[PDB]
């Protein structure tokens, strides 16, 4: 029991190239997404805890 | 001479497959480290060689 919730939404995720399709056929239990994410640019990620400059 | 993570520090990677990283890592860092004072060596004893024949 996860803060009082025993149910859990678990996420799944593809990259669909240009000019392709992706078919969703369901039951129910579906988590469905409003919009796509495109990436823009380019970028660089880290972790640290240290302030900003 | 970019590179990403591949681990990260929050959420640790699987016991096993980190283990793996944190050993091919150091591997790679021991590889370096001995070319960067086999390096270093040499450049130092092309100088050096180098200086006194100029002369």
């Amino acid at each position: 029991q996860v803060n009082g919730l025993s149910g859990r939404i678990d996420f799944h995720w593809l990259m669909l190239n240009p000019n392709d399709t992706v078919t969703f056929s369901f039951n129910g239990a579906f988590i469905a997404p409003d919009r796509a994410s495109f990436l823009r640019g380019k970028s660089m990620g880290i972790q640290s805890g240290v302030q900003v400059d | 001479q970019q590179f990403e993570l591949i681990d990260n520090e929050f959420n640790e990677v699987e016991k096993q497959i980190g283990n793996v990283i944190n050993w091919t890592r150091d591997s790679i860092t021991e590889v370096w480290s001995y070319n960067a004072e086999l390096l270093v060596a040499m450049e130092n004893q092309h100088t050096i060689d180098l200086a006194d024949s100029e002369m």
